[PDB]
Formats: C-alpha cells, structure tokens, sequence
C-alpha cells in the first residue's frame, strides 16, 4: 500500500548494485598494476636482447637482436604512454564514478535501515513484509549489503548487476504499491505527504528523489516510482546522472589489453618497429618493397615468420652473463633473469666492455 | 576501443585508444586509399593521389580524409601501432565503415 | 530549537568538504600522469646518453655516458616499479574513499535540500533561519555545493578543508540547538520522535546517524549532535569510519615526489647506480674504497662533483644525430629531441651502425 | 611524506638481546637498501636493496644481525651481546643501494633510544 515501508523486492536490487560497485576500485588497481607489469615484461625482453647484441657483436644474430630489442623497447615506451594518457583516466574515472554512486546508494539504504519503530514496522522490510531487517555481518537481512567501501586489493570486478546495457535488476516496476510497499509497516520516508510521510504541517512542496535520482517520493498519498535503469543511453543533465556516469565509465574500460601491452604473432616484417628499422638502418632508404625487407630479414633471422623470431629469442634467452654479475651459484642465462633495474646494470657492464673493444680497435 | 567513421571530408574519431601512439590509414571497398605515420611526418596515397588529402589532429583524437574531385564505396579507417604510414602494415584496429 | 531545520552553519561545512572531495579524483589523475611523465623524462635522458655512447664509441666520454645512461635508466625503472607498487594503490584508495564519502555526504545534503514545505520552512535553511535555500547552478544559497561528481580532468592536489589533522570545519558544536537548528523551520529529519520527527505511531527504536555517521539524530525531542572530525586518529569500526578512511588515504599520498622521480644533487659517486657500476664494470671488484672510485671518476668525468656530471650531460645534449633521422628542418641535437619512442628508434639506428663498424674493424 | 619509523628501543641489561624494527610508510620498500646508524654518528650495518648483501661495522660484527621483510615493509636489527652500545639508533634508506656505509641516503628515521 502507498506510504508504507519498503519490502525486500525494492531494496535488494540496490544492495546488489552497491556490492558490485564496491569491486570497481579493485579492478582499477588490478588494471593499473597489470599495465605496469606488462610494460616491465616488455622492457626486460628489450634489455635481454640488447645484452645479447652487445655480447655477440660480429655475428648476424647480433643485428637480429638489435631489431628484437627495438621492438620490445617501443612496446614498453608505447605502453607507458598508454598508461599515462588513456588507462589512468579510465581507471580513475571508473573508481570515482562507481564509488560516488555507491556512496549515494549506501547513504539511502542506511537511512531506511535505521528508520524503524519495531521489529515489525519500519522503512526496510523483509521479502514478505513481516519483519524489519537488521545488519548482520556483511548482510542486511541476509542479503549481501555491507554499506561500506571494502579495503582495496586487486581483483577483476563482476558485471552481473552493472553490465554493458545498464543495471539489469533495476527494471520498470508495474505495481510499486503492492510489490515495493508493505501493507502495514510505517515509514515516513515513503511519501512527502504530512499524514504518513515527511511533511510536518503540510505536504512537502515537491516530489523528492533519493538514491541519486533512482526513486521518486511523491508529495501526495501515492506509491513511489522508480527509474528503469536496465537499458541506458548516454545522456547529460539527467536527474539520475550518477547512474549513467558509473555505467559509462565501467563500459569504457579496456583493461591493460590494447596492442601496446600484447605480444604479436603476425610474422617478423609486420611486427612493431621492424620494417621501419630495416628501412632506416639497413637498407638506408625511405620507402621499401616487401621483398627487399624479406631479403634483409633472411640475413639476420634466417626467415621472416614467427618461428624465426622465436629462434632468435631462444638464443637471447640461453645466453649466459658473467657469473660475477649475479650471485654465487645463481642462474646466469638471460632468460633466467628478470627485473628491469637488474638487467639495466648488466647492459651497462657489457656496454663498458664494448667501449673497451672500440678503444683499441680505433 | 572504437574507431568511428563520420562524414566531402571524412572523419575517424577514436575512443579507448591512445591516438598519438598510432598510425592511421583509410581503406575502401578492399583497396588502400591513404596512410599517415604515427608522428604525422609521412603520408602515402594510392588512384587518389592529388585528389585526396589525409591529416590527423591528436588533440581531437581524429583522423581525416579530405576528398576533392570525387570513388563510391564504404570507407574504413584503420590503426597501426607506431606505424610508418604504409599500406603493407599490420593494422590492429579497424572501424565499421562509412558509405 | 530541537527538532527544527538546519541553518547554514550546519550544512555549509559539509558542502565545503563535498566540493574538496570532488577534487580527489582529479588529483589522482594528475599524480599518476606526473609519475609517468617523470619516468619518461628519466628514460629520455637515459636514451640520449645511450645514443651519445654509441656515436662516440671507444672514448672516455662514451664511458662517462654509459654511466649516465645507467643512472637514468635505473631511475626510470625504479619509478615504474614505484608507480606499480605504491602510487597506483595510494591514488586508487584516495579516489575511492573520497568519492564514496562524497556520495554519502551528497545524498544527505540533497535530502535536506528537497525536504521543505515552503520558502520559509524546511530542512535546509539560510544563515539566519529565514528562508529555505535553493540550488541554482552549482551553488546552494550562494555556497559552492554541486551535489554531483564533476567530470574528471587532472588538477594539482591541494588540501584546505581536509588536511593532515582532519576536517578543519567539522569542529565540536557546543550549542547545536541554537547554532545548527532554526527556531521555526519544520524538518522531520531533525529527530526520531514521532511528534516533530521521523517516527509515525511512536519514536524510532534508536538514534539514527546520517552522512556516514557525522550527525546523530536522537529518538527523543532533543537537538542533533555531531562528531568533531578536526583532530582525527586512526581507528577501525567507528560509526563515522568513512570520514576516517578518506582522511587516512589523503594523508598517505606522497605524489610523484619520492626519490625515484627526482634528480640528485649530491655529487657523482653517491648518485644512484654509479659506485656499483664502477665497481662491477671498471674495477671488476666486489668491494672498493672511496679513493678507488674517485680515481675512476676522474678518468671519465674529470672530477666527482655535480659540475662534472652536468658538463658531461651538456656534451650529450649538444651531440647531433644524422639529419636523415628527423623530419625536414627539425632539430638534430639530442637535447632538442624528446619522446621515448622517438629516441628509442634513434638508438636502434646507432646500435646498427656500431654492429656494422665492429664487423668492419674486426 | 615518506616515513621511516624505528621502534623497539629501551633500557636493557648488558649481555642480553634486543630487536629494533624500522617500518616504512609511503615508500616502495623493495626499491631501497636499508642501513642502521647510531649516535651516542657511526655506521652499524646495511642490507642491499635485493637483500643479497649485508655489511656490518667492526664494532658490531658477530654480535648484531640485520634482515629485511619486504612483505611487512620492515627492516630489523637483532642486537646480541649488548655492551658501548648505548645510543640513538637510526634507520636510513638508499635507493637501489648496494648496502654501503658510504652511500647517499635519501630518507632517515627519527631514531630509537637504546640504553645498555
Ligand atoms: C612477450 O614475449 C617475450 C618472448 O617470449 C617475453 O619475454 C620472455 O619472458 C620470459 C619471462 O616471462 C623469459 O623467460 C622465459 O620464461 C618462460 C616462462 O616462465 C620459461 O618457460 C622460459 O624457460 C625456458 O627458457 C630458459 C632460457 O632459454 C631455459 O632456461 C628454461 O629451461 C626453459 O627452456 C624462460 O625462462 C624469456 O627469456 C623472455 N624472452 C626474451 C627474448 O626476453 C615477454 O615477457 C612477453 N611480453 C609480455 C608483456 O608478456
Ligand atoms: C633530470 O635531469 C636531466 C639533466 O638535466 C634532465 O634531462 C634533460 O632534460 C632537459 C629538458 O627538460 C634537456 O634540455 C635541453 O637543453 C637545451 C638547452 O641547451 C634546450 O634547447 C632543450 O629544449 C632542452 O631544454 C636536456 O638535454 C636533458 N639532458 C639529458 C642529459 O638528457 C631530466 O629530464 C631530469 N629528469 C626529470 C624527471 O626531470
Ligand atoms: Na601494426
Ligand atoms: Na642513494
């Protein structure tokens, strides 16, 4: 009935959204860290290839390793640019919009939870409208609802209740008076009229919206109405804008999965940086024919397919470094070493060795 | 990520992508039309040289095809990470096309 | 008087906090981008020094440049690791806690704003308690108070209303009945009693807290009480925990200002990576005395003070590259080139040149 | 800002043991080498950023040991055969350091008093 407390069919879908929004900051941390980790993996491979080249000057494979190093260094560079220019804003915006909307929802649900007169009469009722609900651990009446922002550890968020289309559980309501409102439970938050609702000496001067514009509480003796949020379109200035903003921000996320962060499997000539480097440093011409590039790649890689790139990478990974550059009895193969700062100083050592060779050769 | 063609002057506006990291090319149907390098310092044109001009505006995440003396076909934009502006490149992203 | 609507002294400090929390995501984006930009500047300096060492192979100047390159590459490496491990978590946590708290505040303030019966009686009153206030633009009665999360663009972090000690404007209130509550304006949100407040047939079962535990609304005919939040300490499980969470997360921020992101001015031997590289690659010993390091640094830098490092960096910055490697009429001196991907491919060109010259000389 | 916070000091009888801790906040602990100094200023001991190298002053070698717990952002000094050891003990951090008393330290704690 109009002007009565809210049964679980009304507020449980809000709890479901609030719980899922709680995971959005966890996904932001996950993606920002994944982007950095992938950049670091690209940098490690660039450094391994660079070290192989310094050690093996004099062979054609050393020049192949210069090409490999350039590829991975360009990937690391472009990944950092993507992290700066694109992912940081995506993940901050998703974190902020989701957390803000969650704050709006949680403040409203916490108000309903506390606005009760007895164990059978209040603003927040169970499914049947028998008992008022109470906070119990991380639930309200058994429904997961923490009404808190949880500590942030990296995790991929679910998209069950907020997905590409909108808020799946926030559908059009055909009979709020019977499906959302109880028959008996008293709740002044259910209307703006003065007899049973928020007005004191008379009705409120206008309808009141709550939960960032989701629920509209009329100033007369009639049931609430709700926004259908399950089929959203991009908009501005809406009365329920925070719902749109969180939906748009979550749907926009790519994760650390654009081309900068992923290795390539389409042959050597088409790999990032390769053709341009062959043209600029080996052919020394401004524009090349595909067959001219293949001829150069044959000299250094013995081919132009993924298998020849993998073979050079195996030579790089198998190459041992000087034992004094690592601990006693520690691994020496480049492929058994990782960490940007660690590999950086190993490259410096071999550059110093190269300097000593040229000092005599010249 | 999305490349969205629009528009004679065609526009291709990206979303979810670091526009400045990418070379961009126009194709039509499949034939190559023109390409611009990631830095914007190089352009290459197909049948269309002297009639079409390709340009980029990094601040607007938009790549453009200015067509003069006209096609008929669907025109598609494509992105190539750090590419030199070549029709032979591997393109990581493509639009849906515009008529 | 108890149970009456709230004058501006009550809600204006909440608007001030809300508007400042709105800037936390902007500052997170600013800091994440600043960290990446500083890493990129370190990498550019590493790449310029690396290119100089390839061009000038076999010289003491080149060996100095290898030491410079190693220094800046280690800084770039460590900065990316700090961005991954420390800054990302700091900024996601500050963004989430601030935005969540802002949502809790804004839902409460928006409720007060709408709960009115006339231009003179309502929950949200002006400074004197004469008129209810209205929202126009992003202001409420002239107070900046958008009650929305603004679009996110980078903005340098600042702190005025939420600082190291807490929320400066949220002080102990010794006379809420006269300073917060009006004399006349009616507002059922000001008490839990049934006559003038939220109760219907009787008083609410307990006190109700609002705005994430900031204000306590009694179930009797008595004035609200508020938490003093201007001198916070770390706590867990508090009724006003979200306020503590946002304060702690903001206080924790270091920005892109730790040692990884800042250049050093403490002489050469103590510069990150330098003594270890001299020991490992030049002396080829595990331990060294300071005099042995100074002797090596004299050979390559002509000294061990900042001025000698700066002098090598000036030589590096003045070194031109081949005109074919840049655009027409574009600068060719290394110090006039910037951008990681741009310098990376120049380094690849000169590594190719070095490989070929090594072949010819041997 | 970054904080290094020493704890565990106090009044201890000579010949016994005491554990000092240094816990960091706001810093990527795994990026830094850490050292103990003391002032009754002199070097006590150091651990490399990797944890693979430690160095102790002659006056404490064979009596004190040092370790790091990256997972807890904590750096330790285990003091044994306490004697001359009374001083304020300070922890200090050195970016990517090798564990050397000669390094430049970017961060310093406030100290903890040990009285033997
Ligand atoms: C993009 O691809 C490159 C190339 O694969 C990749 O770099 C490689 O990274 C791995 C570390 O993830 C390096 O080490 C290998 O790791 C795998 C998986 O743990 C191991 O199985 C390998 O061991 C084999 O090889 C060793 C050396 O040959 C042997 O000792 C061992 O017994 C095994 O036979 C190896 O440890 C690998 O060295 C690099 N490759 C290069 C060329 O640097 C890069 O990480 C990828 N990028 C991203 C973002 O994922
Ligand atoms: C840490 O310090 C180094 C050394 O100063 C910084 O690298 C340097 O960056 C500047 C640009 O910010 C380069 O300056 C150039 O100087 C000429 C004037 O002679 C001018 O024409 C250019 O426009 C530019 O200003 C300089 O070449 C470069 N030095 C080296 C050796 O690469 C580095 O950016 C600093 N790191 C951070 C994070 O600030
Ligand atoms: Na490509
Ligand atoms: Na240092």
């Amino acid at each position: 009935a109009a002007e009565k407390g809210f049964k679980q069919a009304f507020w449980q879908p809000l709890c479901q959204v609030s719980e899922e929004l709680d995971d959005q900051p966890k996904g932001a941390l996950f993606t920002l860290q994944a982007a950095a980790s992938k950049i670091q993996k690209m940098r490690d491979a660039a450094l391994r290839a660079s070290i192989y080249a310094e050690i093996n000057h004099g062979t054609n494979r050393a020049k192949a390793a210069v090409i490999v190093a350039n590829h991975y260094a360009m990937k690391a560079d472009s990944g950092l640019e993507a992290l700066k220019q694109t992912l940081s804003s995506q993940e901050v915006t998703a974190t902020a919009t989701a957390s803000y909307l969650k704050g709006r929802i949680d403040e409203y649900l916490n108000l309903l939870l506390q606005t009760k007169e007895s164990g059978t009469s209040g603003c927040m009722m169970d499914t049947s409208g028998t008992n008022t609900v109470t906070k119990a651990g991380g639930t309200i009446g058994g429904v997961p609802c923490k009404l808190q922002l949880s500590p942030i550890q990296p995790k991929r968020p679910a998209a069950t209740y907020l997905g590409k289309a909108g808020y799946v559980g926030l559908t059009r309501q055909a009979d709020a008076a019977n499906n959302f409102h109880d028959n008996d439970a008293e709740c002044r938050l259910a209307s703006g009229h003065n007899t049973n609702g928020l007005g004191k000496s008379g009705q409120l001067s206008a309808a009141v919206t709550m939960a960032a514009g989701y629920v509209t509480v009329a100033n007369s003796q009639t049931a609430v109405t709700v926004q259908a949020l399950d089929a959203l379109q991009e908009a501005s200035g809406a009365a329920h804008q925070p719902w749109i903003d969180a939906w748009k921000a979550k749907k926009a996320l790519t994760g650390a999965e654009t081309a900068e962060f992923r290795n390539e499997t389409a042959g050597i000539a088409g790999k990032t940086g390769v053709t341009k480097l062959v043209e600029e440093a080996l052919l020394k011409k401004k524009d090349s024919e595909a067959s001219e590039i293949q001829t150069e790649l044959k000299k250094y890689f013995s081919g132009h397919e993924n298998e020849q790139w993998t073979a050079i990478e195996k030579l790089i990974s198998e190459q041992p470094v000087a034992q004094n550059l690592v601990g006693d009895n520690q691994p020496t193969k480049l492929g058994e070493l990782e960490g940007n700062a660690k590999l950086t100083t190993i490259l410096a050592y071999y550059r110093m060795e190269t300097a000593g060779k040229f000092e005599v050769l010249t | 990520v999305q490349l969205q063609e629009s528009g004679l002057r065609l526009s291709c506006t990206t979303s979810g992508l670091t526009f400045s990291n990418y070379a961009f090319s126009w194709f039509r149907q499949r034939e190559f039309v023109g390409a611009i390098s990631w830095s914007g310092g190089r352009t290459d044109y197909a049948s269309v040289k002297g009639r079409f001009t390709i340009s980029r505006d990094n601040a607007k995440n938009t790549f453009y095809l200015q067509m003069n003396s006209l096609d008929t076909a669907v025109y598609y934009c494509a992105a190539d990470l750090l590419g030199e502006g070549s029709r032979r490149s591997e393109y990581e992203y493509w639009g849906q096309g515009t008529q």
